RNA sequence: GAGGCGGGUCCAGCCGCGAAAGCGUGGCCUAGCGAACCCCUGUGCCUCCCCGGUGGGGGCCAGGGAUGACAGAAAAGCUACC
RNA sequence: CCGUACGGCUAACCCGCGGAAGCGGGGACAGCGGUAGGUGGGCAGUUUGGCUGGGGCGGCACACCCUCGAAAAGGUAUCGAG
RNA sequence: GUGAUCGGGUAGGCGGGCGUGCCGAUGGGGCGGAAGCCGGGCCGUGAGGUCCGGUGGACCCGUCGGUAUUGCGGAUCCUGCC
RNA sequence: CGGAGUAGGGGGGCGGUGUAAGCCGUCACCCGAGAGGGGAACAACCCAGACCGGGGUUAAGGCCCCAAAGUGCCGGCUAAGU
RNA sequence: GGGUGAAAGGCCAAUCGAGGCCGGCGAUAGCUGGUUCCCGCCGAAUUAUCCCCCAGGAUAGCCCGGCCGGAGGUAGGCAGUG
RNA sequence: CCCGGUGGCAACUAAGCCGCCUGGUGGAUGGCUCGGCUCGGGGCGCCGACGAAGGGCGUGGCAAGCUGCGAUAAGCCCCGGCGAGGCGCAGGCAGCCGUCGAACCGGGGAUGCCCGAAUGGGACCUCCCGCGGCUUGCCGCACUCCCAGUCGGGAGGGGGAACGCGGGGAAUUGAAACAUCUUAGUACCCGCAGGAAAAGAAAGCAAAAGCGAUGCCGUUAGUAGGGGCGACCGAAAGCGGCACAGGGCAAACUGAACCCCGGGCCGAAAGGUUCGGGGGAUGUGGUGUUGUAGGGCCCGCGGAGGAGCCCUGGGGGCGAAGCCGAAGUCCGCUGGAACGCGGCGCCGGAGAGGGUGAAAGCCCCGUAGGCGUAAGCCCCCGAGCUCCUGCGGUGUCCCUGAGUACCGUCGGUCGGAUAUCCGGCGGGAAGCUGGGAGGCAUCGGCUCCCAACCCUAAAUACGUCCCGAGACCGAUAGCGAACUAGUACCGUGAGGGAAAGCUGAAAAGCACCCCGGGAGGGGGGUGAAAAGAGCCUGAAACCAGGCGGCGAUAGGAGGGUGCGGCCCGAAAGGGUUGACCCUCCCCGAAGGAAACACGGGCGACCGUGGAGUACGAGGGGAGGUGACCGGGGUUGCACCGUCCGUCUUGGAUCACGGGGCAGGGAGUUCACCCGAGCGGCGAGGUUAAGGGGGUCAACCCCGAAGCCGCAGGGAAACCGACAGGUCCGCAGCCCGUAGGGCGAGGGACGGGGUGUGAAAGCGCCCGGAGUCGCUCGGGUGAGACCCGAAGCCGGUCGAUCUAGCCCGG
């Protein structure tokens, strides 16, 4: 696409080279600290930069827990049972009973229903837990949960 | 930076063609159109299906000067001109009734551009 | 353009003086002190690798312990061989 | 039960004289290994600030409050004055 | 078309052009004499381009698009010659 | 949103200090980063802010010779080359 | 970091207040020197706060380029309120 | 034609200055390349007491260097191939070898001095000195060890670029100082192997589900975690792939049923059988090798170990040096020579590359593609021959690895944190009614496993060698080395280290004459051309001569503007299809006269009219004339002008750098982050490693593991939202004739999720745009645009100088 020149080519000539006296591109004495020298906790040469560009960079706050007992739970938006109803159909997971139509917690396995959109059809809803939001705009769409 | 326009040259043809078309019908809306087409790449305008059906009724034509994108749903029939249209987007403005045309076709089929609604 | 420090105007709570209206967030106003990390105390909660107990540990909030070279290194000299 | 201090013994260990067997002397000490404290320029690595009518000694008006300097809004420096 | 309300410039930012070696394509030249070298003309603000004559004896150029050990007066610069 | 350079300034005017030269601040016209015409030459004193080729009129200042243009006009002073 | 020294820091292959060769090594410096073609458009700064800071750097102020947005702004003057 | 005296000239003078030409000096530029660099491929991958690598000395008819060889010495013998010349780099004089099959190529033998692990014993000089025994000619005689045994049979030592295993272990540097840290388990040192090495068959990983030896690739991830919690450091499991493979001891039970060496026999041999010896009851062989299990023993029913090995036989296939391989030298011109130009034909599974007196499909090698093959190797049919053997379960019967597991303390190391691994010291178990792990310790549950003994392919790393290829260099480049290069040369030594390419198609490499002591000069010759070995082209600086201009009364950094003199010309610039010059007519911007008539003023001067006339940059026309002009070199006159680069407030400075010329010479690459200019898809976007196909590094297809985004808030437990309710209003649209309305994007309200909190409020977030590429600008780290330190640390060399001491003079 757009293959512009770089400009050494158009600094031949220019005696510095955009970096102005010519005593001012030296090493590490330069740029004031190589790295992140100079930012406070011993020295504070760059301690103005970190007040106002990096705070919270010094200093310790909180703990982590072990993976081994972190639990990530996937979730759903109705929005998102909604617009993906006739995905869900073709395959399993939006299925008729006796009576009415059922959707099923085991797409990709699902702990919430959470209430964000809303929802146009009658709907018998299979889930662990259920938001009060979201069952409550199931009933007022003409439909039910059954928790499992 | 210099800002070059778009290296497409069929934007290029029709944007000069916008540009004449105001010049000979005498209207304000198709250089409009122009100046919004020759916009850079990264701010350039997009629009999902939600905003149309959110913003129009019944019988509305509206002009995209960019891409025009599926998410959401339109619950009646519009006719929408764009330059590009998603696979989806398409197939959700043919449902509906509606008709998915280029910016040539509408200026053919309405010269003035009377009543048109500029969605960016 | 600013961390920390200082001051101002208020909202709620619980209280004081006052018959009441009102005033009161120290000293009629402007000086009297201080980061990260670590520690001690108070307070009630979260947490420690398959699960459950016990001792012990980590975290959040508040007060305190100091750097006067006072936006904070732990620190004595000679060279006339240089 | 375990200890401390002392006294003695010889068979471990050490010293000498000897081809070696042994002999004599010391002796559970010393020496060897492991750990704990002290002393320790014998040997190393470093530090030993800044402003400053050059530097040095001097002095810390090296963080703060009030009056003047300060030019009738604001702002304004000197090892400037009190 | 407008410019009485545009026309100096260090550090520095931005735009367009000239020149050099190799690749993919395209158009071409060369023992009826290529590159290179010496001397002269014309165009071009200019970086530069091109023609004439001479010397030479085997390869070279234009345009489009890519790529790079890509442009020297100076470093008490380096190598060689004077 | 992004890319910088700049942390040694000076002449001139104002203020404080100092015997003074100077030191420290302040204004922001100039030099720095500014050609050309004048002051004998002159960074910042006077006139005046610069694309190229031509024709004219003025500015600062100047008109005995050096040197373009007055041995210019009227009234008065100086005898010290002042 | 060793020798040797009738002691001078003298001598150890033109090398000694810690030899010479190769290696780590293209060690590091806030200090010194250098940095290669043309024309156009714009065009500064040496001052405030912080830093073992004062020949260095960061945050702001002063330049440039691009985008957004959509009607007021303001380097001068007059009269007024303070 | 006489003289004498003048003012301008003339014109010729020397050194010197500028420029052009011809020569000298020098070796740039251009064109060329049997040499380098980089990537791929996996071809090939250890040598040595059967005396290596490395070194020294010799060796050719004339032979100095390199190369080759070893007293048989640029070579000796044999078997196959090729098919006539050959005798190294290396263009000579004399000769020899070869058709009885050479040179050359493949395979195989012989000879093979001295030193060197160096080994019968010694080395101040790669040379010396001995023992035996057999007959001068011959074999044997080192140290350390195993088997032995008074005989003998064996092993080791040294070398190797990079890759591999095990130990020992700095400082510079960064942290803008520095001590923990970093540099770094790095540089360097010691030891040990191979063509690969190392690892390897759960006393494991996990967590309500399960996996199933090791090693490598991509992600996991700059994450968990370490850390003056600073600078910085830093994994694994899991997931997707490549490649696949599992076997054996100790013991329990048995108890010589066993192994090795030599000789006598049989055999192709696998291996049998005999005498004589060495081992072994301190256990040779048989058995047997694992989780609440396996094995042994004990009862018993069953008795397919038969898979391997030897090659009289046998076929196939791989596999050579090597073979075959199409089509014009057709006719004219140019030229020294066609591979050129023009004309006329042909082949093509071959128009890749190269060579040949210029640019060649058809002249030659080759190329596409067909061929064959001894040894050597694979496959299988047959050939002769081997050592123990299953299944199902009962049992108060036996067994299953000790200074080990584990605790405490010290040192090192790690991301390993109260929870990594290694070592030392002090303690120290159970042992099948048993033992271990699950990220502080301990108690109880549940889950997974059985240590303290051994072997093991493939997938992987490297290239001192070979092969192929290239947007790589093209002789100051590229490896240091295109060549008699790690050579000449320097240093006591460790060690340091150059320069140097090109005649021509063919030597046809100058016969013959004059001069000169000679090197040589001059005439003549070869050749298309001197291109003459002092050899392709042959620049600049510098030097000599010739030509032109200036040149001994003269003042500025060597130049600029304007006006003149002397000289020269090509025609690429112009011009008789009209150069230059002379005169007249028309229009004419801004600007703008004088003479003259009157008047004002003491005057220098002014006003009025003349007159906006005459003029005036320039824009047009008409006639006379008949040949230069533009340019260039040098120089005179007048006016102007204190060099270049640099820091610096300030440079002509008595501030720094600056004799001349040519060639060389400085913002690069990767990883991460912030932005932009464009392009593709789009609530989704994108493949990595790898795999499949093909005309085989290009091309086409597969491959979402993972990453970003689609929902956030919170230290954490945890909780978990407007796909539009109201208004203002830019563009634009509608009605109109100013005004009036609708209004995406934008802005303001309102409402929701979460943290804090008694709550109210406040913070962050909420009404769908991101992701993948190419290029550019920037930040950070790495040598980080280029050059420059004093010094710090490691290992080695040196007392022929000099200081000290000993022995002998």
């Amino acid at each position: 696409m757009i293959r512009r020149r770089k400009k050494v080519r158009k600094l031949r000539g220019s005696h510095t080279h955009g970096w102005g006296c010519k005593k001012k591109h030296r090493g590490g004495g330069s740029k004031g600290g190589r790295g992140m020298a100079g930012t406070g906790k011993r020295k504070d040469q760059k301690w103005t930069w970190t007040i106002k560009y990096a705070p919270d960079r010094l200093g310790k706050r909180g703990f982590h827990r072990p993976k081994a007992v972190q639990y990530i739970p996937k979730v759903i938006n109705l929005n998102d049972i909604d617009e993906n109803f006739e995905l869900f159909k073709d395959a399993g997971i939006i299925y008729e009973e006796d009576g009415k139509l059922v959707f099923d917690a085991t797409a990709l396995g699902v702990d919430k229903i959470l209430g964000t959109g809303k929802l146009t059809r009658a709907l018998v809803v299979k889930a662990y837990y259920v938001t009060p939001k979201a069952e409550e705009k199931i009933k007022a769409a003409g439909g039910e949960v059954l928790l499992a | 930076v210099k800002r070059t326009g778009p290296t497409d040259i069929n934007l290029r043809r029709l944007i000069r063609t916008l540009r004449k078309k105001s010049n000979e019908e005498g209207v304000k809306i198709w250089k409009d159109i122009a100046w919004r087409l020759e916009r850079p790449r990264r701010q350039r305008a997009e629009v999902n299906i939600s905003k149309i059906n959110r913003y129009t009724k019944e019988g509305d034509v509206v002009i995209v000067p960019g891409s025009v994108l599926g998410a959401g749903r339109l619950e009646h029939k519009v006719v929408v001109a764009a330059w590009k249209f998603s696979e989806a987007a398409r197939r959700k403005i043919i449902e509906a009734g509606g008709e998915a045309i280029s910016i040539e076709e509408l200026m053919e089929r309405n010269p003035k551009g009377s009543g048109v609604i500029i969605m960016e």
